[PDB]
């Protein structure tokens, strides 16, 4: 099995999961619609209202198509999703990994310039690590993230949603850590009493800060922002391989012939689904596998890298 | 047609059910119907991102039974 998606499912499987792409109409939420042409790359199907279709439901004016994810582990409620991790895929390149140099899969490949390749053991012992010491990056604009184990620039994580693969209670941990870091960026302090932890936002005039908030909202401890202890009175004191990275690159370590009448067809960037420009066959295949297209390579990968 | 968490940085939980294409401002809203919170003293964080109040849900691709960060100003 080929398997383009994985998705993490916090439903049975708790982890990284391959995933099912599945596609509805945007109006109805029905699984009616038609596509004009299949996707070709994750903006596709990532990217709100960029494919049209005709929606086959009656008196429905819906043309945009809605991608979705499911696991493809267990079987499936008919309502449930799971996010899509883009980053991650199947490693049929054999690279071998930034961290522990063995050859894994599926494994996660940043968006740097080297595009470097770490298992998905390496990259929760990466995020455990860095949220220990304080050492994940707020972003303004992308929240609470990690770049690159490498340090490569412009390769912050923008999909948040994979730092679930640190675990229910450790995401939870990043959450928590990630709105406190937020406050203390928005020029806020949290709550210095043990067991409170709260997030307040007061003014730079006033420095007499109060635990505000009823029903377990505050304590209403008054504290002084410098010491972090009772209001005071005026002003009182009281590691990367080199070698290891340079083999973990996915790119640095055209057409193909119809099935039928072995005439050859150029691809469509990523989309798999092939048409044989040839009128007297005309067929309808996989790029990938070489079978009739049908709804087994679109679940699994209707488009690839 | 969602249920989501609303959660204090003290540790309080708030659920809320939600559609995934209503506003932030819309969720505020629900808090305010349920905590007594005016929306103007109420800031929601998710995953360290402060939401905009005219952004939606599924814009931060939220799923059932995420946690959004509240602090009070
Ligand atoms: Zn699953
Ligand atoms: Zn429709
Ligand atoms: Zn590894
Ligand atoms: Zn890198
Ligand atoms: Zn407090
Ligand atoms: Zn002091
Ligand atoms: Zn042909
Ligand atoms: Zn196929």
């Amino acid at each position: 099995i080929y398997n383009s998606f994985y998705v993490y499912c916090k439903g049975p499987c708790q982890r990284v999961q391959p995933g099912k792409l599945r596609v509805q109409c945007s109006t109805c939420r029905q699984a009616t619609l038609t596509l004009t042409q299949g996707p070709s790359c994750w903006d596709d199907v990532l990217i709100p209202n960029r494919m049209s279709g005709e929606c086959q439901s009656p008196h429905c004016p819906g043309t945009s198509a809605e991608f979705f994810f499911k696991c493809g582990a267990h079987p499936t409620s008919d309502k449930e999703t799971s996010v899509a991790l883009h980053l991650i895929a199947t490693n049929s390149r054999n690279i071998t990994c930034i961290t522990c140099t063995d050859v894994r899969s599926p494994v996660l490949v940043f968006q740097c310039n080297s595009r470097h390749v770490i298992c998905l053991d390496c990259f929760h012992l990466y995020c455990v690590t860095r949220l220990n010491d304080r050492q994940f990056v707020h972003d303004p604009q992308l929240g609470y993230s990690l770049p690159c184990v490498a340090g490569c620039p412009n390769s912050l994580i923008k999909e948040l949603h994979h730092f679930r693969i640190l675990g229910e209670e450790q995401y939870n941990r990043y959450q928590q850590y990630g709105a406190e870091e937020c406050v203390l960026q928005m020029g806020g302090v949290l709550c210095p009493r043990p067991g409170c932890g709260a997030g307040l936002l007061p003014e730079p005039d006033q420095r007499k800060v109060t635990c505000e908030g009823g029903n377990g909202l505050g304590c209403g401890f008054a504290f002084c922002r410098e010491c972090k202890e009772a209001y005071h009175e005026g002003e009182c004191s009281a590691r990367v391989d080199e070698r290891a990275a340079e083999q973990a690159r996915w790119e640095a370590a055209t057409t193909k012939p119809c099935p039928r009448c072995h005439v050859p067809v150029e691809k469509n960037g990523g989309c798999m689904h092939m048409k044989c420009p040839q009128p007297q066959c005309r067929l309808e295949w996989c790029w990938n596998c070489g079978c009739e297209w049908n709804r087994v390579c679109m679940g699994d990968h209707w488009f690839d890298v | 047609s969602m249920l989501i968490k609303v959660k204090t940085l003290t540790g309080k939980e708030i659920e809320i059910d939600i559609e995934p294409t209503d506003k932030v401002e819309r969720i505020k809203e629900r808090v305010e119907e349920k905590e007594g919170i005016p929306p103007q003293q109420q800031r929601l964080i998710y995953s360290g991102k402060q939401m905009n109040d005219e952004k939606t849900a599924a814009d931060y691709k939220i799923l059932g039974g995420s946690v959004l960060h509240l602090v009070l100003a």
